RNA sequence: UAAGGUGAUAUGAACCGUUAUAACCGGCGAUUUCCGAAUGGGGAAACCCAGUGUGUUUCGACACACUAUCAUUAACUGAAUCCAUAGGUUAAUGAGGCGAACCGGGGGAACUGAAACAUCUAAGUACCCCGAGGAAAAGAAAUCAACCGAGAUUCCCCCAGUAGCGGCGAGCGAACGGGGAGCAGCCCAGAGCCUGAAUCAGUGUGUGUGUUAGUGGAAGCGUCUGGAAAGGCGCGCGAUACAGGGUGACAGCCCCGUACACAAAAAUGCACAUGCUGUGAGCUCGAUGAGUAGGGCGGGACACGUGGUAUCCUGUCUGAAUAUGGGGGGACCAUCCUCCAAGGCUAAAUACUCCUGACUGACCGAUAGUGAACCAGUACCGUGAGGGAAAGGCGAAAAGAAC
RNA sequence: UUUUGUAUAAUGGGUCAGCGACUUAUAUUCUGUAGCAAGGUUAACCGAAUAGGGGAGCCGAAGGGAAACCGAGUCUUAACUGGGCGUUAAGUUGCAGGGUAUAGACCCGAAACCCGGUGAUCUAGCCAUGGGCAGGUUGAAGGUUGGGUAACACUAACUGGAGGACCGAACCGACUAAUGUUGAAAAAUUAGCGGAUGACUUGUGGCUGGGGGUGAAAGGCCAAUCAAACCGGGAGAUAGCU
RNA sequence: CGAAGGUGUGCUGUGAGGCAUGCUGGAGGUAUCAGAAGUGCGAAUGCUGACAUAAGUAACGAUAAAGCGGGUGAAAAGCCCGCUCGCCGGAAGACCAAGGGUUCCUGUCCAACGUUAAUCGGGGCAGGGUGAGUCGACCCCUAAGGCGAGGCCGAAAGGCGUAGUCGAUGGGAAACAGGUUAAUAUUCCUGUACUUGGUGUUACUGCGAAGGGGGGACGGAGAAGGCUAUGUUGGCCGGGCG
RNA sequence: UACGGUGCUGAAGCAACAAAUGCCCUGCUUCCAGGAAAAGCCUCUAAGCAUCAGGUAACAUCAAAUCGUACCCCAAACCGACACAGGUGGUCAGGUAGAGAAUACCAAGGCGCUUGAGAGAACUCGGGUGAAGGAACUAGGCAAAAUGGUGCCGUAACUUCGGGAGAAGGCACGCUGAUAUGUAGGUGAGGUCCCUCGCGGAUGGAGCUGAAAUCAGUCGAAGAUACCAGCUGGCUGCAACUGUUUAUUAAAAACACAGCACUGUGCAAACACGAAAGUGGACGUAUACGGUGUGACGCCUGCCCGGUGCCGGAAGGUUAAUU
RNA sequence: AAUUCCUUGUCGGGUAAGUUCCGACCUGCACGAAUGGCGUAAUGAUGGCCAGGCUGUCUCCACCCGAGACUCAGUGAAAUUGAACUCGCUGUGAAGAUGCAGUGUACCCGCGGCAAGACGGAAAGACCCCGUGAACCUUUACUAUAGCUUGACACUGAACAU
RNA sequence: CUUUAAUGUUUGAUGUUCUAACGUUGACCCGUAAUCCGGGUUGCGGACAGUGUCUGGUGGGUAGUUUGACUGGGGCGGUCU
RNA sequence: AGGGGCGUAGUUCAAUUGGUAGAGCACCGGUUUCCAAAACCGGGUGUUGGGAGUUCGAGUCUCUCCGCCCCUGCCA
C-alpha cells in the first residue's frame, strides 16, 4: 500500500536543497544553527 | 512605506481602550498624502508624499529651504 | 499505539 | 633549535640528517582547486553556459585579465519638450555576508498569579526585526534643592519595601538625601582684532615596556624487603628551587620542570619623547535654536492603572513669548528661588566572553561531569525543521603466547 | 500505598545492580549559643587585603494620637474621679536551628495557551503538459431513396454512429462473507462485488500553510498524528488531583 | 611483611553498627576532634543496564512440488552437473524510466548476517567491469509556475510585479545490421550510412534586425480503406525409416 | 580441445493466406464542451553595407565537447523497521481454443516461493460428495448451492414512448458424410486485350482461405460436456438518475446533481484573498456573475408582516465627537 | 407513515399460526406545501415483505481431499509475573477464599486436550461524578474587536444665489 | 422691558457655476525591445470621491472568559439571610 | 408519579383580589308577522368545586379534599 515516502531527486533538492534553504533567510537561519550546532551534513544536498 | 518625505512621521502603535479599560492593540498611522509642489526655481512640480502636519511647515519653512534638508538627508525627492 | 477496545460499558 | 628525523591509526618500505640548508618551533612572504556574500549569466551548493580584451599558433585551438548589484561622487551622452529634467553609458571609491553573549532601537505574547476571571499581574519578559562597539548607551542642567545650598553622565551601598500606585485586590514600587567607584569638559547657531599659538587627528623617528620562537637553572650514596625502590634502615647535600609531572611501589637531590637569571633577525601592541601633514588657541563686539514651547483630542512613558495628577514622548487638530523673555519648583494662583529648551560632541567608573594564556576548587570520576573522557552532534530516527545515542582501564615494558 | 476498614478477589512491583525526591539565595520572626551592652553593629568601598579603615546607615533605650502636637505620659471629651494605649522589666551583632516570604521551592505527570519556524515526495482541490481505457452490444439526431402533401407534415427502407448508454478485462473503486487480530501485511489476502469514453483514470512538475489551507461537506483531509499539524522556544506553564 | 574493594568467619553494642581475622586483590588508605553535604532507597505502571519467566512452547512468511544419480567438501534435503516431475507464460517473461548505488563479474572464506544446515548467497574479503558526432542528459525553445533590475506598496522584515531570467511532464540535427567479453554495448569491432557547425578553395551573387509574415500548430468521438509487424500453410533444403 | 570452446565450411533462404490496438492517420467524417506557447525552420524588407561584407552552390577539410551508460527496476537491490503473501509509470504482446489483452493448456524464457522428515487424533482452516426432507436454520436465504453461451422463437403490468427487456419461457448445439471429394463468400496468379506506357487499366479465373444452413448417419447417462459464463418474479419505503463521501468498523434515505425561485451585483461591479499595493471575479458586462434555499419530470405550492430580520420613508422625539 | 405515545389501534389480504409487509380506516400523542406537498417510468453492492428455483442453512450430521494441530531433528519468540510447598466443601472475612476456621479428599511427575475460576491478560474507565480542569462550537450570556456605517476636523479652493 | 420693522456684523444651511488641489483601472506621447511604473499632452470627474484623527451605530466576522453550592450519585425540583 | 393552572348564572367568559359578582348567548313576558323566525321593549337567574381555617367579615386570604387541564418522570 502506497506510503508517504514516494523518492523524488528533483522534488528533494528544489523542496530541501542548499539553494532552496539559503534562499531566504528563515532557510539561512537553519543553516546557521545548523553550522552552530557542528553538523557534519548541512543541507541535503549530495 | 508609510513614511512622509518632510517630518519623518512613521506609523506608531497604541491601545483601544473601552468602559471596561480593556487594552488592545493598535497602530496610528499618519494622514498622508500625495501632493505636487510647485518649485519656482526649477520651474517645476515635484511630487512629494507628506502629511498634513508636513503640508503647514512648509509654507513656514519655504519649499527651497526643506529641498534642501532632503538633499542632506538624501531622501531621493 | 492501539484504539481503545470499543468494548465499552455505557 | 638540532642529533636525530619523514603527522595519527600504524607497522613496514624507501630514505634524509648528525655542528649545521635533516627535522622541529616562531616571524615574514609565496601558493591557496571548487562551492559559499559569490559578484560574467544560470543553477537541483561544490555544477552548466558565456561575453570582452590582451597575449600565444603546430590554424585544431590555447593562456591570462575583465564583465554582479547597490550607495556616493565626477564626467560624457540624453526623451516627451525649446532650453532643461527624467533617463542612459562609462570611471572612481564604499557597502554587501558570518559570528557567542553583552548594547541601543522598532515590534511584542500567552501560560501563570489574582486560589474563577475582564482592570491588573506575568512583562516590555520570551520571541521577531534593525543598527553599532570593544564596550554600548547616557552625558555637561530650560537639573535639584528650599530661602541654606548643591553643580554632566554612568555604576555600587543606603535611604526603603518608606512615600505612593493598585478590581486600594493580587501585586507593583520610588525619589529627596547620604556613603562610595570614577570624574572632563566643549562646539555651532558670527564677524573682527590677533595669528597657527593650544589641542586633536594622521604619519614617519627613536626610547621604554610588552606580544609572537627560546637559554641556563642547585643538591645521594650505602644497605634491607621486593619482579622492579622513589619504600625500610643508615649517613649526607641543595633550597630565592619542599609548585607540579614523569620514572618498574610513596623522589627536594633520576627525568621534565620550578625559584631565579637571561634572550629577538622579523612582525606587532602599549606609552613617552620628537619631526612632518592637517587641526585651530586667545581677545573684543554681537548673536542666543518657532510650526517649537504650550493647548484640544487619543494613547504611551514616568513606581504613579485618569485620578485632584505635575513631568516626559506624540498620532491628530491648533499654536506663543522670544532676555524689557521664557522653563521648573507634583492640580492651580501669587510671592520667592533656580535654570535657559526647541543644535551638537565627549574618556573614565559599567555589562558581556565565541576566543587566547596561566592558575584555582571541602567541583565530577565513566548511569557522574558538556549530548560527546572513545573519529559525537557521529551512528541512528525523521520528507523536513529537528531529535540524538551506546561505547574509558592487559602489563613496568607486547615481552601480544615460537613450537 | 490509600482507607471507617485490606489475607483481601483494591493500587504498586519479573529480579538484581546503579541512579532517583525537603535543596539554594535573600529577607523576616522564634529558639539555642557566643560576644558586647544602654548600647550593639557596620554595608558598599578603601586596603597587602579573612587584618585595618569606612558608623553612610540599621536596631534599641518613650510613648500616646488620624494628625498637628504633647510627652512618662498621652489620647478620648467642655471636662473626666474615668477609660484606651504606655511608663519597673536589655538589647544588639554573629553562628546553628525551627517557621514564614520571594523565587521551579520536596520529586515525577497533564489535556492545553502563546511565539517563531518546518511540511501539499501522503492526502484534498486546482494549474500546465503527457498517457491509459481488450472485446462484444444497443442503433439517437442527421442523411439518402421511396411512399404520401399543393408544399410540408407524416411514413418505410437503407445509410449513419449519438450516449455522465449496456455486458465485460486492463485500470479504478471497496458492498458482503470467511481468514487473519503477537498478521505474509500498524487495514491485507481468498471467493464473490461496483464503475469501467468519463463529473473517468494516471504519470511528471507546479500552487494553496495551521485559527490557516482544502473539502460533490464526513468535522473529512493537510507525511501511520487533526473539533485546530509538526518542530523549537516561553517552559522546570499550571495541576486544591494521584 | 599486602591499603581500599570483594568474599567468609569470629567477637561485640540497646540500635543504626563496630572490632579482628582467613581467602581475593594488588595500591593506596586514614586515627582523633571539628567543618561541609549531590549524606543513607523496595516500592513512584520510577530511569538505565544485566538476567529470568512463559519455553525448548508458538512460529520458521502464500497448499506452484518435488525426485534421483553424479560432483565438490570435514560434512549435502538446501550448492554444482545431469535426467525426470511440477509452476508462470498480458507473467512469476523481456526492455526501460523513476528510485537505489556496485547489489553486476571473478577469486576466496563461513564468525556474524540468511528465520535450519550450508561448501552456497544480494554475507565477509580481494581484484575486475560501465568506451557514444547519431542513445539520453547537457544544449536551443517555451507551459504552469518561480525568481525578479527599476518600480509600487508595506513598522522593520517584507509583499506584488514590469523589463527580463529560469523552469519539461511538451517543441527542436543525424545509425543501422552483424560479431565479440566472466561481467559493457545503436557506445567496442566489421560492413554500410547520415547530421550540424568551423575553415579553405572555386563559381555565381543583395545582404541585413531586438522587427513583419508563414510555418511549427495541436480536441473528442466514429468510420472504413490501404498496409506492415506477425502468424499459418505450402514449396524448398537438411535430417529421420522409428 | 580445458564438458566450454576454437578454426574451417556451410544447403534452401520462396510463395500463398490470415492479420493487428502498430503504420498511412498531425488523415478523413462528424459533434460541441470549440480543443498550448515559443524557438529552430521558411520568407519579407528597415538601419547599416552594397569594390567589401554577406548570401547561394560545388569540392576539400576540421570539429561534434562534457556528463550518464554496470546491475535491480511489479522487486530479496525501489517505498513498506524484514531477503515483508502490500504498493510502484512506460515499452514488448508466441501457439490451440475463444468475440477477446477473459479463460484453459503450451512456446520463447523464467522458476518450484531458504527449515525439513514422519505420523494420518480431537479441533481449526481451504475444499469434495451426500440418503430423505427443502429455509423447518437464522435478526436476516448470511453463506453455499443454483443460474450462466450462441442462434432462433417468444416476451406482461407500467411508461417520460426511450423503455420495462437478456422481461419471463422454450427450442436447436458433438462427430461423420452428403448437398458441395474442400460450399456460399473472401482473396486472386497465369493467360488475353488496352495504355498518351507504369508500383497502370480492363478481362480472366488457377491456386489459397473459408463460414453458415439442410439432409443422412453415428457415440454417450449427459454434445454451450472442462475452464469460462446473469438466479428469477411480485408488493412497497426513500432518493430521480451516472456520480461523491467518513484513507483505517458507517457508501446510505447523507452530499452533489440538472432544474426552479429569491436576492445582491452597472463593471475602478458586488464579493473574496490581502495592514496596503494588487490579484481573482473576468481579459467576462444582467441572455453576466456572486450568495441563499430547493433539488429531474408530472400536478401543485394555500393563510399570517404580530415577533425577529431585511427593504423603503423622514416629519417629529431622542442622540456622539465638535463649539 | 423514515412521523402514532397509548399500540401488537381496527378491518381486510397473505400464512396452519404474520407484533413485520400490503390495502384501507382517521382517533394527524406530535403530517403538510420550495427548511416543499403528493405522485412518478427508469435507476439502486438502497431498506422491508412475499413466491419459484436452489441447495448440509437446518432436521442431523457422515465421509473424503489438502494446510495446521501431534511426534523427531534444527533454529528459536512474545504479552505476563510480590513470593509460593498453588485441593473440595461449608462458614467466616475490605461483605463472591488455593492461603482463615472446621472438615473432607489427595502417591511423585509429564504429555495431548476443554476453558469454569484464578474478581484471568490488554489499556492510570470512554458510562457516572468531581476540579472555582482543557478545548472546540452556539447564541437576543459578558467585555471587546476586525469589518461595515455616521458626523466633525484635516488633505480642501474660488465666485454667485437665496 | 415687551413688541420688535429695518440696519451691518458673525456664524452656518442649501442651490448654481467654475478649476487650480485631488481622482481617472479615458485617450495620446516619451522613458522603452515594456498591458508595470513614472513623466508629458488631453478629456472626464471635482471640492466630491478617497484617506487620516476623533466620534455614534452595527458587528459570533474574530477573540478572551463566565455560566454557584448544598443534595441518601447527578440532573430536575427545593434550599442559601 | 411530581409540579403549575382551573372550577363564577343554562353554556362560554368578566371579575372585585377582605366589606354589594358582571358581560354575551340562551330562557321567560310583551310587541311586530296570516304564522314561525329575524327585529323591538321589558325581566329573572349564582352554595362562585367540596371542606377546614383566618378575619369583626371570604366566592376573594391559607391548607387539605374532589373534578378538569398543562407540564416534567432524565444520564448510565
Ligand atoms: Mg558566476
Ligand atoms: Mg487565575
Ligand atoms: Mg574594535
Ligand atoms: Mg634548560
Ligand atoms: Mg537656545
Ligand atoms: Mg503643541
Ligand atoms: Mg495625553
Ligand atoms: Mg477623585
Ligand atoms: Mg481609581
Ligand atoms: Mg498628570
Ligand atoms: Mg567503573
Ligand atoms: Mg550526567
Ligand atoms: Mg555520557
Ligand atoms: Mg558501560
Ligand atoms: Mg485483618
Ligand atoms: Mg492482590
Ligand atoms: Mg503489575
Ligand atoms: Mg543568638
Ligand atoms: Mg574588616
Ligand atoms: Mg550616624
Ligand atoms: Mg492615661
Ligand atoms: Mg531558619
Ligand atoms: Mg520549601
Ligand atoms: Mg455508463
Ligand atoms: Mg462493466
Ligand atoms: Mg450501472
Ligand atoms: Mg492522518
Ligand atoms: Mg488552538
Ligand atoms: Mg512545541
Ligand atoms: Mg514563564
Ligand atoms: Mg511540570
Ligand atoms: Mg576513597
Ligand atoms: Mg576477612
Ligand atoms: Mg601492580
Ligand atoms: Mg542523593
Ligand atoms: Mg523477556
Ligand atoms: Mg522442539
Ligand atoms: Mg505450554
Ligand atoms: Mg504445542
Ligand atoms: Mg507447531
Ligand atoms: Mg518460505
Ligand atoms: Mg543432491
Ligand atoms: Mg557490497
Ligand atoms: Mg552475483
Ligand atoms: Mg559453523
Ligand atoms: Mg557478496
Ligand atoms: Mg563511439
Ligand atoms: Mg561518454
Ligand atoms: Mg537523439
Ligand atoms: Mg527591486
Ligand atoms: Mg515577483
Ligand atoms: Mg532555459
Ligand atoms: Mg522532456
Ligand atoms: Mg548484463
Ligand atoms: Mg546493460
Ligand atoms: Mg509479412
Ligand atoms: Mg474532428
Ligand atoms: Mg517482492
Ligand atoms: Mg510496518
Ligand atoms: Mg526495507
Ligand atoms: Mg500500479
Ligand atoms: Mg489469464
Ligand atoms: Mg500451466
Ligand atoms: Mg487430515
Ligand atoms: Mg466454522
Ligand atoms: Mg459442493
Ligand atoms: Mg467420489
Ligand atoms: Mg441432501
Ligand atoms: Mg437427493
Ligand atoms: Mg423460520
Ligand atoms: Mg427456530
Ligand atoms: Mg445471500
Ligand atoms: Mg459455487
Ligand atoms: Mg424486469
Ligand atoms: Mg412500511
Ligand atoms: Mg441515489
Ligand atoms: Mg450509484
Ligand atoms: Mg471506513
Ligand atoms: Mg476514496
Ligand atoms: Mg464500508
Ligand atoms: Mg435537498
Ligand atoms: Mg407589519
Ligand atoms: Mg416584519
Ligand atoms: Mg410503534
Ligand atoms: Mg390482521
Ligand atoms: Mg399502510
Ligand atoms: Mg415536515
Ligand atoms: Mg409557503
Ligand atoms: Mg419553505
Ligand atoms: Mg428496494
Ligand atoms: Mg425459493
Ligand atoms: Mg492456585
Ligand atoms: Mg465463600
Ligand atoms: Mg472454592
Ligand atoms: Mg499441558
Ligand atoms: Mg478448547
Ligand atoms: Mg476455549
Ligand atoms: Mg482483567
Ligand atoms: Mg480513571
Ligand atoms: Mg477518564
Ligand atoms: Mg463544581
Ligand atoms: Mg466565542
Ligand atoms: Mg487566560
Ligand atoms: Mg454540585
Ligand atoms: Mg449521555
Amino acid at each position: 500500500m502506497k506510503r508517504t515516502f514516494q523518492p523524488s531527486v528533483l522534488k528533494r533538492n528544489r523542496s530541501h536543497g542548499f539553494r532552496a534553504r539559503m534562499a531566504t533567510k528563515n532557510g539561512r537561519q537553519v543553516l546557521a544553527r545548523r553550522r552552530a550546532k557542528g553538523r557534519a551534513r548541512l543541507t541535503v544536498s549530495k | 512605506s508609510r513614511v512622509c518625505q518632510v517630518t519623518g512621521k512613521r506609523p506608531v502603535t497604541g491601545n483601544n481602550r473601552s468602559h471596561a479599560l480593556n487594552a488592545t492593540k493598535r497602530r496610528f498611522l499618519p494622514n498622508l498624502h500625495s501632493h505636487r509642489f510647485w518649485v519656482e526655481s526649477e520651474k517645476r512640480f515635484v511630487t512629494l508624499r507628506v502629511s498634513a502636519k508636513g503640508m503647514r511647515v512648509i509654507d513656514k519653512k519655504g519649499i527651497d529651504t526643506v529641498l534642501a534638508e532632503l538633499r542632506a538627508r538624501g531622501e531621493k525627492y | 499505539a492501539a484504539a481503545a477496545v470499543r468494548n465499552a460499558r455505557w
